[PDB]
């Protein structure tokens, strides 16, 4: 039970998002606070995948580090199979 | 498009975006519109100069298209004036049959009436010994009840909701004044005790399996004192929660939402029950029986179901509007359910068959508010224009017109023993209207020359401070309860 | 008469998009079929979110109705990318982007960081009140607003008798008594029509309290006028003319009861009335009427010889109160005089009577107004002893003033 | 214009400043 | 702006007098996120049809197959009326007099032991 | 400004949740519309395992999500569970704090000492009393 580990790991455990954040976009949703070691998790999962797509972005940068630049977010979330959009109206 | 009739400019401005095919297959209002006949009623003495100006092959063309797309229903009798044209027209497919407003309906209350329906036509639940010892506690506030008239002017009191900043969007206050529920726009039902009693939950199973039953107290046994709160939050719609409905027997509240569902939740335990899934559009609004068993809500998809609490799937389906079942009202004897809608229609509907009974045009705007009358006779709605039409039920007749709030008239409500109409709008006013004078007279014409008394109907007006007035109440000793959230706008 | 028309989207914005995406060469009857099926579909949905704002009943559309308007359409509420598996976001509305037409376009990565986030705010709560007793609306907080015959007085006796507690709690008898019904005049919407009685019994009061200096009667009254100005129902201009000379009464008069001791109070007695007198010019400005009038007696009451040291220190106070320009152009040619006073005042070895302890007083808010004059039109070089050709007042002292004043700009 | 409100307001049109008490006695 | 301010004539020609400052800003970040997703389906139609130029009648497929998918409909009003008539001859069913909370089966209901893990 | 704070407080938390991981890996000073866009997909990833995992959960008659929920809720995401624990315990995080919440000391409102008619039979004592 690898995860059930980690879960239960989870208390004592402060994530990057807080739970007072985490848990209103969970309340916005239906998803009700039972426990704090689940939401933890479900923000912990959230902070995975923006910074893979962030280090996606970097790897792109420094092969063209520094600014992040919507053509750095372009290619980094086409494999993901995002299209981004420039703002072009502005 | 700049002769058409002033209170036309919506659906005109729909059609001004309208301009290729296959925009219009997808509308679905218009493409029923384009199927349907509008109605049209005329009389005899200008029928004839119509049909003499139709039936000659100089306009054969324009004939072609009338005697195709548009019904016309003729009554013997004077041409209506202008301004009793203008009261009853402005609907899309509008100004419906005579035939259509003549069946017979069940509109008196249950238990001789010959209007009323028998106690077996819809299998309405039984009277428990808790329920019967409810209304024995109902008739001690009768007892205090006032008669309020236009002299004695009731009392009113708001209740508002101060932070607010999730956005209101749902209230609705038990029968007797103890709580009252907040739909909001974060996905929250929040019940409110208004009582100086707090709102328990009773005890969990094992708590429950120790005590015994057979006892007196029982009731007061079970409940949880750890549990015990002015207010509990209810988490679970995915979307905000539009509708709100009490049972009569202080449980069982219910919710409707943008997701799709309506919700039972429970408030003994403070849970959710069931989930109803039947729409996949925002469920404009609920409603619970006034017997408690039956909930009617009316969806974006154009119908309005009939649930039972005992079936996943409902029971009846109101399917002829043809634009959002934005209200649906139970009848007081619960045999009819009354759902106004977005196509500027109100119509009510017989629960054993579920078929159309009346066809109540004559509103400008999407009707937002509908009531009953406390005899069953008659029936007050309330729209976008202001305006607030008292129609009959067994003559399927308007018989009043009130016109003096100015926005969106958002809740009505009428006296526990009639004489007061309430009525709420966005222009944050309560104004309070004479349900004596205003049916003070009981055709084949199909209408009734409508008086223009609404000044001499006003028993007064009272401002809100910034706050739409959402929700009125009637408390059982005739007290004006209202619930608004304050914007400051 | 109804003139409505059907707007579309440009069709130069639409040639555009296309030729910075890769197909050139479009046509303007290509184009233009793209900006009508475009345009319906704003309308369609916009139309369709104006239900959303009705049901929710609010009058303004919010940014979260074309969130659910979109979702109806089975359309996803994302707006800055779209996914085409859909699973990652399934019609799950991300808020939208906070973006702007006046923007910077790049930030740095840590100034995000080191700003304080917004507070969160209240939580929704119940409150009840009245709209109607019995037919009446009253006047809450939480609601808008031959012989001749006998005449009543124009108010009612509930009136006469919430006037008669109000003035009786604000003669500060008990602390709490006070601070209700300071409360209770800086919120009472129906306190017009009262309003008469209330500045006259400021008016009058002051005047017979300044018979014998009897402080705290006028610290309760500028209490009570300071109550009395934000109230934001009440028309005070009409009035304000008994207002402001009892207000410079309490700022330019001495002292009848002990000179020492209560002066501490005397310079708040006098910190109040310069807080309230500035901010009366601040409301209730016309052309060249009162602050200029207000500006021209404080300075005829500095530059008066030979004055009482209390009118001088409340005049200093009173036009030391009144901006950032004021004392840029008003303090500056009048140093010198200021410290011949001061050293008569050390030379003279009279020390029972109160000009000493008008001297320091005076001498000390001069110097601080002299630190940020200096502080916000200059740099902070040679703060040693350039200030001794300004005879050398503050100094050091006031160097080291004008450094607190940047440190806490450098923390703000 | 010289019919304005304020023009009839009687800070605009009254020497209060005579009421300040200097030095009353 | 130019875009922006065509984006508040057709708020106002639908009535629209109150609406927040985002709102024009994300209508316009659809109506860019529409147009992106017509031309970019244009030119895979255009290179199978093998044209190097995209018409028209390319613009008028990638309209007609994206409209095909996104913008969808509440259920029409003959459909409507033929699961009414079939749901609304079923007459309603007699209830029983003390069968207790009336809810439905409970794989239909929400009330579950809903376990939680323990904390160790 | 309260409404908008309401939103505003819980999407600049997001905000700075996005500057401080754009930092961990390597970026200093973006550009403006990125990290509205990322912060955009932050909060509709947070609404979306709020929507789906109360969806598995009440699909088997439950009403509060389980760790069983999650972790079929993010294998439907295509989420990879399984590398989370080493993400969990990096050297190089940041922690956010919560915002500051605006909170009543003791009593949202004490009103004020009013006191006055007596209420009517109809009127109920749970009622506000009748004021000036």
């Amino acid at each position: 039970t690898p995860l059930v580990d980690f879960l239960m790991q989870l208390e004592d455990y402060t994530p990057t998002i807080p739970d007072a954040v985490t848990g209103y976009y969970l309340n916005r949703a239906g998803f009700e606070a039972s426990d704090p070691r689940i939401i933890r998790l479900i923000s912990l999962a959230a902070q995975k995948f923006i910074s893979d797509i962030a280090n996606d972005a970097l790897q792109h940068c420094k092969m063209k580090k520094y600014t992040l630049t919507m053509e750095d977010l372009t290619p980094a979330l086409s494999e993901y199979g995002i299209n981004v959009k420039k703002p072009h109206y502005f | 498009h700049g002769d058409q009739e002033c209170y036309y400019q919506d659906d005109l401005r729909v059609l001004s975006s309208l301009t290729k095919k296959e925009h219009m297959k997808g509308n679905e209002t218009m493409l029923d519109f384009r199927t349907s006949k509008f109605v049209l009623r005329i009389s005899r003495d200008s029928y004839q100069l119509l049909k003499r100006h139709l039936q000659e092959k100089q306009n054969n063309q324009i004939w072609n298209i009338v005697q195709e797309h548009l019904y016309i229903d003729i009554f013997d009798g004077m041409p209506r004036s202008k301004q009793q044209i203008d009261a009853m027209v402005g609907s899309l497919a509008g100004e419906a049959k005579r035939e259509a407003n003549k069946s017979k309906v069940f509109f008196g209350l249950l238990k001789q009436d010959p209007n009323a329906p028998p106690q077996n036509r819809i299998p309405l639940p039984e009277l428990k010994d808790s329920d019967k010892l409810d209304k024995i506690m109902n008739m001690k506030e009768t007892t205090k009840r006032v008669r309020l008239g236009p002299d004695c002017l009731p009392s009113i009191c708001f209740y508002t909701f101060l932070n607010a900043y999730q956005g209101l969007t749902a209230v609705d206050v038990t029968d007797d004044s103890s709580l009252i529920a907040g739909g909001f726009a974060d996905s929250t039902v929040r019940v409110w005790s208004v009582t100086p009693k707090k709102l328990r939950s009773v005890k969990q199973a094992s708590d429950l399996s120790l005590i015994d039953k057979e006892s007196d107290d029982v009731l007061e046994r079970i409940m949880d004192e750890k549990t015990a709160s002015e207010l509990k939050i209810l988490y679970g719609h995915s979307g905000p929660v539009y509708g709100a409905s009490f049972s009569p027997d202080r449980n069982y509240l219910l919710s409707s939402s943008e997701d799709g569902t309506v919700r039972l939740w429970s408030l003994q335990t403070f849970t959710c029950l069931v989930g109803y899934k039947g729409h996949n559009y925002p469920v404009w609004d609920t409603q619970f029986s006034p017997y408690g068993y039956y909930f009617v809500s009316g969806g974006h998809d154009r119908v309005a179901r009939l649930w039972a609490t005992d079936h996943y799937q409902p029971l009846r389906i109101f399917a002829g509007h043809l634009a959002d079942v934005n209200c649906t009202r139970f009848h007081p004897n619960s045999n009819y359910v009354a759902t106004g809608s977005a196509d500027r229609t109100v119509r009510l509907w017989d629960v054993l068959n579920g078929n159309c009974v009346r066809i109540f045009t004559g509103h400008k705007g999407p009707i937002h508010s509908l009531t009953f009358s406390p005899n069953g006779r008659f029936l007050a709605t309330g729209a976008t224009d202001g305006r607030v039409l008292l129609w009959d039920i067994g003559h399927g007749l308007m018989v009043g017109e009130l016109k003096g709030h100015t926005d969106t008239v958002c809740s009505l409500r009428f006296s526990r023993d009639g004489e007061i109409l309430a009525s709420g709008s966005m222009d944050n006013t309560v104004r309070l209207w004479d349900a004596i004078k205003a049916f003070e007279d009981l055709t084949a014409t199909g209408h009734i020359n409508l008086p223009e008394n609404s000044q001499e109907l006003l028993l007064g007006t009272y401002m809100t401070k910034s706050t739409p007035v959402v929700h009125l109440h009637f408390t059982r000793r005739n007290l004006v309860l209202a619930a608004g959230a304050y914007s400051p706008q | 008469k109804l003139k409505l028309s059907n707007t579309v989207l440009p069709s130069e914005s639409m040639k555009v998009v296309a030729e910075s995406m890769g197909i050139a060469q479009i046509q303007e009857e290509t184009c233009q079929l793209l900006t009508d099926e475009v345009s319906y579909r704003i309308k369609e949905i916009a139309q369709d979110a104006l239900k959303f704002m009705h049901m929710g009943k609010r009058q303004k559309l919010t940014t979260s109705d074309i969130d659910y308007a979109l979702k109806l359409k089975n359309v996803e509420p994302l707006y800055g990318f779209h996914a085409q598996e859909f699973i990652p976001f399934r019609f799950a509305s991300g808020g939208g982007r906070e973006l702007y037409f006046y923007e910077e376009k790049e930030v740095d990565l840590s100034d995000i960081i080191n700003t304080p986030l917004p507070r969160v705010p209240l939580d929704v709560c119940l409150k009840a009140h009245w709209l109607s007793i019995e037919g009446c609306q009253p006047a809450i907080p939480e609601n808008p607003p031959r012989l001749k015959p006998r005449s009543i007085h124009e108010l009612s006796v509930e009136q006469q008798l919430y006037y008669k507690e109000i003035t009786e709690a604000c003669v500060g008898s008990c602390e709490a008594k006070r601070a209700e019904a300071l409360q209770s005049i800086a919120t009472d919407p129906g306190l017009y029509q009262m309003l008469p009685r209330f500045s006259t019994f400021i008016s009058e009061g002051v005047r017979v309290n300044v018979v014998q200096n009897n402080l705290a009667l006028l610290i309760y009254l500028m209490r009570m006028v300071k109550a009395l100005m934000d109230n934001p129902t009440l028309y005070l201009e009409k009035y304000v003319h008994e207002l402001i000379p009892a207000v410079m009464t309490c700022i330019v008069s001495r002292q009848l009861c002990l000179r020492p001791d209560v002066d501490n109070h005397w310079a708040l007695r006098d910190f109040a009335a310069r807080l309230v007198a500035q901010i009366c010019k601040h409301f209730s400005t016309t052309t060249n009427n009162i602050q200029s009038r207000i500006t021209k007696t404080f300075t005829k009451s500095w530059v008066d010889e030979k004055t009482p040291w209390t009118t001088r220190y409340g005049s200093i106070a009173g036009l030391a109160e009144l901006g950032h320009d004021v004392i840029k152009t008003l303090i500056l040619p009048r140093l010198q005089q200021e410290g011949e006073r001061i050293r008569s005042v050390l030379d003279g070895p009279v020390l029972s009577n109160i000009d000493r302890i008008g001297a320091d007083h005076v001498q000390s808010l001069l110097l601080k107004h002299c630190a940020p004059v200096l502080a916000k039109l200059r740099p902070p070089p040679d703060n040693q002893d350039a200030y001794r050709a300004e005879f050398g007042s503050l100094g050091p002292l006031l160097c080291s003033q004008v450094v607190k004043a940047r440190a806490q700009a450098a923390l703000q | 214009d010289l019919l304005a409100d304020e023009n009839f307001l009687m800070v605009t049109q009254l020497h209060w400043e005579d009421d300040i008490i200097w030095d009353g006695e | 702006p130019k875009d922006a301010q065509m984006m508040a004539q057709i708020l106002k020609d639908m009535g629209i007098t109150e609406y927040e400052p985002r709102v024009i800003n994300q209508m316009l970040e659809f109506a860019f996120r529409y147009v992106t997703t017509i031309l970019d389906d244009a030119k895979i139609y255009s290179s199978h049809a093998k044209k190097a130029t995209v018409d028209a009648d390319d613009v008028r497929l990638a309209i007609q197959c994206r409209a095909d998918q996104s913008f969808t409909s509440p259920p029409p009003r003959d459909f409507l009326l033929d699961i009414a008539r079939q749901r609304n001859q079923t007459p309603l069913p007699l209830i029983k007099p003390y069968s207790g909370p009336r809810l439905p089966p409970d794989r239909y209901c929400l009330t579950a032991p809903n376990y939680r893990l323990k904390s160790l | 400004n309260p409404a908008d704070n309401y939103h505003l407080a819980r999407r600049r938390t997001l905000q700075v949740v996005v500057s401080s991981l754009l930092t961990e890996a390597g970026f200093e000073s973006a550009e403006k519309a990125s990290v509205e866009t990322l912060t955009e997909m932050l909060q509709s990833y947070i609404s979306e395992i709020g929507r789906s995992a109360k969806s598995y959960c009440e699909h088997t008659a439950r009403t509060q999500p389980t760790l069983s929920d999650i972790v079929v809720t993010l294998v439907e995401m295509g989420f990879n569970v399984d590398t989370l624990p080493a993400y969990a315990k990096r050297s190089q995080r940041m922690v956010i704090t919560a915002p500051p919440v605006t909170n009543q000391p003791v009593t949202p409102k004490a009103l004020t000492a009013g006191q006055n008619r007596p209420h009517p039979p109809h009127i109920p004592s749970h009622f506000p009393e009748f004021p000036d």
